[PDB]
Parts: C-alpha cells; structure tokens; sequence
C-alpha cells in the first residue's frame, strides 16, 4: 500500500480493448468473477494444438507519471495442456513480456521488432479444473521492473508461443517514499531511483514555527523508504517538541533560546504572559537587567546599610558601613556617595556641592564598603548620602530611602571618660556604669566596650556597642578577673581608652 | 453470430415462442447486460430490476431452480451503472472453479430472483417462472 | 568481482558426483568445452518423450561461511524439443530450484518433501543446433537468492519435469562490501545483510597518524557496496592529506592545529625542523612568545627611539619621543622609563632612585609616546633611560641599547636668542645666522626655526631642526616677505621666540 | 557396459587384434582419461605422454588425419593432474557446435600427436600411426 498504480486492468469495467495480432484466433478478451467476487476484464489464448504460434497482445499507452523505474505485476493461470482433448505432448509453460517506450500515445500497429524483451515469464503452477465456488489463490504472480525510462510513456506486450494461458490481471505501478515528519522536519513524497545502486537525496523544508540549525536530508531507497536521517531542525524560541509541528509554550511558560528541552515555568516574582512567549515579563516593582540572563528571577531592589561609622580629620573625612540587609538576588552590589552640604545652617533647604570634591577610592559605584573623602572646606558643616546601587536599580525605580550621616569639618575629636564603675557583681554577670567624656567636641552616637582576660594569654577583644550609658556582661566563667575599657565614638572622631577597672568574678 | 442478452423485462425475447435458445459455436463470445435504467437509455426497462444470473445444469434449468452454492455469472446490484459479463466458449477463463461445458448437454442461464432488492438472494424460480426469464444454451458438438 | 564463491561447478576438474534420483536415466554428468575454451563438468536430462518426469539432482553440502543471504547463479541451455526426432508437442521450458538447510554435510538420500522451492526457473531462449567452433553467448543466466540462512550449510536441488536441459554451470556466492579508505578513515570487509530492506552499520577505525574529530560510519548495502559516508577523520598535527594514510610534513614545513589545509612553509627567521614537525623552531637570536600564535614569524627585537625631547619645570619633568625605527614585526609596543640619578657628580658610578618617584601616566610599559615625571628633588641632576619593550623582548635577550637623556631640576629653562641675521638674499634661497642665548641653563642640543608668510592668511608653520648655528631656506616664491623665528631647545627645557626678522625676497 | 578408455601407451588395449572397437548403446556414457603419471599410480605410463584427442569422421579416422578446426575432445596438457572427458550418447550436451552422430556410421577417437609437448598441435597421424592409438565407435542403430 505504498505504490501508485499506472495501470490496473481490474479497474476497467467496460473493456480493455487492447490491440492483438492476430485480432481473432489469438489473444481474446473475456470477463471472469475474480477473487474479490468482482467481474473483471481478462485476456486469454489456448492454441496449444496449432504450430508456430506467435500471438501478440499489446496494452494501451501507459503514462509513467515521470517515474523512471516502473514495476509490472502479472497474475495469470495456465491450463494443463494434457487436460485438453487430444493434446498428448509437452506443454508450453511460458510467455514473453516486452515493452516499448514512446511519446506517441496512439501507436496504430504492433511492430514486433520494435519491442524490447523484459523477460520470459514462467508458470510456477498449472490447473486442470476450473474453480466453481469460492476463489482459491492458486494464480501465478510475477513481478518485473523496467527503467530508467526516458519517454512520456510506454506499451507492454505479451507474446504467446502456444500455451493455454489467461492473464487474470495486469498491474503497472511505481513505488514511493511516503510523506513523513522525522527530527522535527517535513519531507515530501519522492519517487524511487532508476537504479538499485543509486540513492535519491531528499531535502525537505522545516516547520514555520522552527528554525533550521542543521541542514536536514534523507535518502529515498529503491524499496520505497528513507535510509539514514542527517540534520535535525530545532524548535524556535517559545515553541516546544511535539508529535507534529512545534507547539507553543502555555500560559505561564517561556523559552528564551532554541534548546531541545521543553518550556520552563515563569521564575519567582514574574508576571504570566500569553501563549507562545519568549520570556516571562516582570510585574510592577520588579525589573530585569539587560546583561542578566532570562533564567534568573526578577529583582528585588536593594536595601540601604542601616549602620554608618564616620571619623573626621582637619580637612578629610573617612566613612565605613556594613553589608545591606536585603540583597534582592544580585551579586553586583555598588555604593554611590552623594555630597549635599545641608548640614550648614538651621533651615532644611541648601545648595549642592558645585565645587570639585575629591575622593581617592572611587567617584560613583564602589564595590568596597569603605570610602575616604578629601579636600573638604574647614569650619563648614557637611552631609553625605551613601546610596546603594544594584545591577537592576537603573531599570527599577529609585529606592525610597538611603542611609545618610551629617558631619563637621573643623571640630575635633571626643575626649576620654573620666571614670567607670561596676554596679552588680555576680558569678554569671557584671553590670557597668559610666558618664559621658569631659569634652564632647560633637554629638555622642556610640560607646564601645573592650574585654580582656588576665593571668592567661591575650584572647581576642570582646566588642559590645551600646548607645546607652549602661551595659551588662553575659556568659562568663567564675573566678576570672576582667579589665573593662570604654571608648566614646562620634561622627567627628575616634575616642580614647577609659579607666582600667580590674574586677574579679 | 451471438447477440447481447439484455437482462430485463424490456427484452421480450424471453416472452418468445421456443423460449430464447442460443446455439453458441466453440470459439463464440457471449455478453449478458444489465443496462443503467437510471438515466433511462435504450434497452433499459420501466424501472431497475435486481437480478442474479446463474448458469445451470439444464435439468435444474427446467425446474427453475439453482443448486446450492450456484454458479453465479452476474449480479445486477447497481441501477446507476451498466453491468456486463462475457463468456468465451473456450478452455481458458479467469474463472477459478474448474467448471466445464459438456457438448450435447443443455445449460440454462436463469434468474430466480423476483426482480426486487429484497428477493435478490432467492435460489428457486422467481422471474424464471413469472416472466419466463431463462436461456437455453446448446453448444456446438 | 565483489563476491565470494561458495560453490562453482566449473572449478571441479575430476567430477561433481552429485546425487540424483533416479541415478540412471535422469540427470547425468558429462563434460563440455566451455566459453573460455576450458573443459567443465555439467549436468543434463532430456526425457521429453517420457511422461510423469520427476528427475531430481542434488549438490554436495555447501557451507555458508556464516553469510545469511546467498546468491545462486545457474547458467543453462534448453534444446528445442521439436528439434528432436518424433517430438511433436509443446516443450517443457522450465525446471524448479529448491534448497534444504542442514548442519549435516553428508545427507544420504534425496527426501523430496524436505526440500523448499526457491523458484520455477524459465528458459528465456532455446537452441536447435550445437555450437561447433567459437562459443556464442546464448546461454540462459538466472540468479536467485535465499535467506536468512540459520544452519551451517545447505543443499541445492533441481527438479526436471520433462525438459531437454543442460545445466552448464552452478555458482553459489555471497556479496560483500570491499575494503576501501574514504574521508581519511579505514573500513574493513563486511558481509551483506540478510534482508534487502535491512542496512549494515559499518564503523571503521582511523589512521594511527590521525585523530577522530567526527565519528566515521558507512552503510553496507545488499548490492555489496557502501551508500552514504557520515563523519570525517581529520589528519593529526604535523600530517597532511594523502591518497592513503596521513603523510607527515617535509623538511621545512609545519602544522600546529588539525586543519584540512596542507603543511605550510616555516615563517621568516625560523630554523628548519625534521620531517613531521608541529611548529618551526626559532634560530639563535630569535624567540617566540607563549601567548603568540605559531603562524606569526620569530621576533625581531625592537629598536630604541633615536630622538628625545625634554622640557623641565621647578619640580617636574616632561618627556616626548617618536615611533621606533625597527618594529620587529609586533603591534604591541610599550615603553619602560628607568630612573638613574647618574647626572649628579662628575664620576660615572652612581646610586639608584631608591625614593618613591611618582609619574602620573603609567609606571612601566606605556603605549603612549609621551610621559610626565613629578615630585623630583630640586638642585639635583637626574637622567632617565626610556627602554622600549615588545611582546617578544621578555623571551628575547635584553636589547643592547636604549636612548637616554640627562636633565637638570632647579635650572631654568634656556633663555632666548638676542638677535638673528640674514647673510645671503636671493629669489630662491635666504641664509640665516644666529648666536647662542645669553643664559644657557644647560647644554644646547637643538635649534628650531619657524617660517610664516605675511600679507596672506596664516599658513602652517615650517619646521626646520638644525643643531648648527647656520641654516638655509629652500623652495620659495619671489617677492614674498617672510618672518623668521629661532628657538633654542635643550633637555632641561623649552626656549623662547627670537627677534622677528622681516626679509623680502 | 562401456569401460574407461585410458589414453597412454600403458593401455595396450590399443596394440590389440581388431584394434579397440567400442559399440556404445544409445544412452551409454564414455570416459576418456589422462591419469596423473607424475606421482605415478596405476594405469599411468612410463612418462607423461602429451596428447590431443579428436572425434573423427571414420573415413579420416582410417587415414589417421584430423580435418581443419577438428573436433577436439580432450587435451592432456597437465602431467600433474588426472584429466577426463565424458560423453553421453544422447541429444543434449554442453557442446555448442551442433555436432551429430549418424547411426550406421563409423567415428574414430584419434590422437595425431607424437606424444610430446612439441608435437602436440600435430593434426596428421602421429601416435595414431606409431602406436596405433585410435578407437572405432559403432553406435547402436
């Protein structure tokens, strides 16, 4: 069922009306009831007692339909000649099959010498009695082929030389490679090659919703089927693998690049797009970077570092801060320092830093958490806004808040605490009380306390930051003498060590 | 020679004296036709008459009676199409049953249907009796 | 000639001695002189007048040699039965071919029902007269195949049913795909597939002097030949394309990477290596860089820039130089500035610049031809060595010479020339004479002269550098008044404009 | 029946009275052998004797003389190998020349070589005369 009929004598319901030499007394046309219980048109001859038989039968012109190799199926029966009255001898058990290529579709006469012999066809089996009821499959079936054919069409001829023979059906056909979709590429119906040692190169076009990555090709063999598939057509961006054509990604699925893998679900914090989307769009408040990959989720905007430590010099100012609380989901974290000059004067409104402010580490977008500003005018009050910048923050709206600190230029550093005192003394905790230093030289913001064990090797100093003038120690072993040192910290500068208080647990 | 046998009531060669007797020669062809009778041309009848034609032993032919698993020659199913069947009185045939024509014997081509779609499969004298639709064949010695 | 013989009756010189039923009066063995004028062993039977013929002939056991599909070539002739005395009737023109698979190589008897019918073989042509002289090719040739075969070997049998027939030769063979080298990969001899619709996947190993880039494979068809070649084996580094195996590069040829292109000749200034070299080695004085490609020639070392212009400030010094004379063949040209402090004091020996000398453009390896050195101590004499560095210069030995200039810190720059004078005045040339400036402040190295036309729009200043105190103008139009300005140039600094001398041609 | 004809001097059936006459029956086979005579087994001769055997018209057979383009049956080239040739007195044969055996006619299998490699192509009575190496064949009516 993979072969196109160029002629089937069984399809003719009126008459074949093929030309025959002689026209009477040789091949003759008669109907039969066939295997399928259907009346068909047949040709027969049985001049077994007559010598020197040369009975020619010739079909109408058959079009090739451009197929260079054509197959000829002949189903025939041979009546056993010794079943006929008088006929004593050896039976003729063969006939000869010929062909003639012609553009002319109305050849008038059988020109014997112009026909080319395909083969002598032999009856595998003969019969002596006609079949009455149900058709038993004892007919002979012989297939031959001819080609390469050059002309528009051709004639088949049969030569009988004295057999008792009936051609039950003649079927002329070509094979063919069927229309199949393999490796996500369409292949059309192609006819078989003229020679068995010759292969047909078949290159078919890919699906409309797919791009050709590798050149697709198939080899249509003589048997009527492809051999080795070479070159695969990968599905386009926003289309997955399917039985037929590349099916688009469903609502809530994306495909950025042409990959063999199926459509992946939208990343966290991303709005669902319509059927057949390239990338899942980000909802309000979230934005994706240009350099950042489509696989990465939408980011969140960064947070400003809550704590800010500031130390001042005669003309320069040093700033330090910790890592941000909410990263957002990006490794590229930068910091932008903005000069304001809003510290000078009581009102809120001020003039911007129009003058050339020089800061040695980086101007804008520093990766390090420490910066140093130089060439600042003395006796004038200043304020700096350390604004955290992410890779997405440019595409994202400007972050609501940025942690800033107001500083002074000419004003010094704070002095040391006159005396410290222990309030409560227990085996687990020791309370500490202290007053503010004699000379503040600025607004007090923090108090740092240091702890170090005596009678043993110098252990790493314990750091406890408290803005309040009172703090309590926690988790200490009994009978361990400890030295406590307090230090006042301001935005204006660095303080000095307090009174060394040696208290035994 | 031998003329086409048209198989409908319109024939009338059936309602004839002796009763439609053909004497075919060895080598003769024969056609049995069931003409359209839908777009009604010549030779067709008032309306399509559904028949099955059997070749019969002559003894049974007289009795107007097909044997079991009869020798069905032609089946006029289709009122749309012209149907035909051709015999040649010869040793070869696209027939696979191994039937044979004794010489000096009588054979009948009979139709035991009443000529209706519902009477089609009837195997015992229908129109064969009714309209006398049979044909005797006496084949050259 | 691509097929292995499992049996040829023509090769047997004694006798075939095949078993026959009946052993006498049926098939019989006789010799003939064949087409090649060679005596061969044949089998024949001609019992055409005798009814109910059933003459069986059976070969000796034939080994498959493990080939599941085997081809059987029978060359035979049919004597026209009506050429024989008395025989009036239709001739038998066929015989039947059978086979029987068996592990047993000595089956005793022909067991008729155990044989399987391959086909009824028909004589295309018969003859009536024996050929006397030269053998005319009118024998019938019929080929059939059997398979898949399961057992060690098999028997062929022929059934005659009353023909006048001679089996001239019987040839049993299998096909095979020959040993061929395509796409620079070896393929071994492979047997044909059991079915016509089945292809054999053949994967052969590549040449010893070649690396597998793409997996090589061929498809051995039923006809005994490969179909589509897939995957090419590229020749190894230091081996070119050839008819057989990958041939190595000749003396004076190299191949760094596995490319389809042939061995290229050694690059300029490179020593010739032995047969089959990866890369042409560089001779004494020339060395190739690790990061640099093998295709690039060996480098020459760079040259130092002959001219050096130096301008001095109170504490800083500016340096400028031109492009090098001999590039060597590299685009990556850098300059290294070396501090010496050898200028201070009369003796040759000195102390190196241990102090932190700051130079704003680049420290070492500057691509620009202009550099500026700052923070140099006043009243102290200095000297800088501008050493040209190439990409190869590291691997290459240290370049012999580098152009250097000695400068002064506190000393002013040179003063201006008091007065200039014209010696000769002609329509083509005007001679110029001048004295050295009143205050030199260093050793005079060059004098720059500027020319500009009056009464017309300002033309580009003519530059003429002369170390001598005299110069002559060339190629000037008559009646053109010109202003001449001289400027004294030293390594210590930039001079001032001289006396504006307005001389008419 | 018919015995193998060994074609060397060692035979001696040649040096016999009547002169080696066979009377083959229609249907009879016949072998002419040129036995090794290298590793010298039975039936072989003193040394290998190089012969060409022709089938001859009988008239020419007597005259010990092959005609031009003769009917060469067997050629004993090879002293290494046993050679043979078989006839069957029958209508079929792997022979392509269309020769025929009149009944009631005399045919001779003769060797006109002197039995030497250099005398091989001789077409006129050699050992046929010398050692009387011919065989008359009178084939059943």
């Amino acid at each position: 069922t993979n072969e196109v009929t160029l002629l089937d004598s069984r399809s003719v319901q009126g008459e074949l009306g093929w030309i025959a030499s002689p026209l009477e007394g040789g091949w003759e046309e008669v109907s039969i009831m066939d295997e399928k219980n259907t009346p068909i048109r047949t040709y027969q001859v049985c001049n077994v007692m007559e010598p020197s038989q040369n009975n020619w039968l010739r079909t109408d012109w058959i079009t090739r339909e451009g197929a260079q190799r054509v197959y000829i199926e002949i189903k025939f029966t041979l009546r056993d000649c010794n079943s006929l009255p008088g006929v004593m001898g050896t039976c003729k058990e063969t006939f000869n099959l010929y062909y003639y290529e012609s553009d002319n579709d109305k050849e008038r006469f059988i020109r014997e010498n112009q026909f080319v012999k395909i083969d002598t066809i032999a009856a595998d089996e003969s019969f002596t009695q006609v079949d009455i009821g149900d058709r038993i499959m004892k007919l002979n079936t012989e297939i031959r082929d001819v080609g390469p054919l050059s002309k528009k069409g051709f004639y088949l001829a049969f030569q009988d030389v004295g057999a008792c023979i009936a051609l039950v059906s003649v079927r002329v056909f070509y094979k063919k490679c069927p229309l199949t979709v393999r490796n996500l590429a369409q292949f059309p119906d192609t006819i078989t090659g003229a020679d068995t040692s010759s292969l047909v190169e078949v290159r078919g076009s890919c699906v409309n919703n797919s791009e050709e990555k590798d050149v697709p090709k198939m080899y249509c063999g003589a048997d009527g089927e492809w051999l080795v598939p070479i070159g695969n057509c990968l599905c386009n961006a926003g289309h997955e693998e399917r039985s037929g054509e590349c099916q688009a990604c469903k609502i809530g699925y994306y495909k950025a690049l042409s990959t063999d893998a199926t459509c992946a679900k939208c990343p966290p914090h991303s709005y669902s797009v319509w059927e057949g989307a390239t990338s899942c769009t980000c909802d309000r408040g979230f934005f994706r970077a240009d350099n950042d990959a489509a696989s990465m989720p939408c980011t969140r905007p960064p947070s400003a570092p809550l704590n800010l430590i500031s130390n001042v010099n005669e003309t320069s100012v040093n700033l330090e801060w910790s890592s941000p609380q909410n990263t957002g989901g990006r490794q590229d974290i930068s910091y932008n320092v903005v000069c304001k000059k809003c510290g000078a004067g009581d009102p809120s409104k001020c003039r911007p830093c129009g003058s050339g402010v020089h800061y040695t580490p980086q101007q804008n977008g520093l990766k390090t958490t420490k910066v140093s500003i130089t060439d600042l005018l003395a006796h004038t009050n200043y304020t700096f806004e350390i604004w955290a910048v992410n890779g997405v923050s440019k595409y994202n709206p400007n972050p609501d808040q940025s942690v800033s600190v107001t500083v002074t230029t000419n004003q010094a550093a704070p002095s040391s605490i006159a005396l410290v005192q222990a309030k409560e003394v227990t085996r687990y905790s020791v309370a500490l009380a202290w007053l503010e230093p004699d000379r503040p030289n600025g607004v007090i913001l923090e108090y740092e306390v240091k702890y170090y064990e005596k009678d043993q090797n110098e252990r790493s100093y314990r750091i406890v930051r408290t803005a309040a003038r009172n703090t309590d120690i926690k988790g200490l072993n009994p009978l361990t003498s400890y030295v406590f040192h307090v230090r006042a910290r301001t935005a204006a500068g660095y303080g000095d060590f307090s009174e060394p208080l040696e208290v035994t647990t | 020679s031998l003329e086409p046998v048209y198989w409908n009531s319109a024939n009338k060669r059936f309602q004839a004296e002796g009763g439609y007797v053909l004497y075919p020669q060895i080598g003769d062809r024969l056609d049995l036709l069931c003409p359209r009778a839908r777009p009604p041309g010549p030779h067709s009848s008032p309306s399509y008459e559904f028949y099955k034609l059997y070749l019969v032993e002559g003894a049974q032919g007289r009795r107007c009676e097909a044997p079991p698993a009869p020798n069905l020659l032609l089946t006029c199913d289709r009122p749309d199409l012209d149907l035909r069947f051709t015999i040649k009185f010869q040793e070869y045939s696209p027939n696979l049953w191994g039937h044979e024509f004794r010489s000096h014997h009588d054979y009948y081509i009979i139709a035991t249907s009443d000529g209706t779609r519902e009477g089609l499969e009837s195997l015992q004298g229908g129109v064969c009796l009714t309209r006398g639709m049979k044909v005797l064949l006496r084949v050259g010695q």
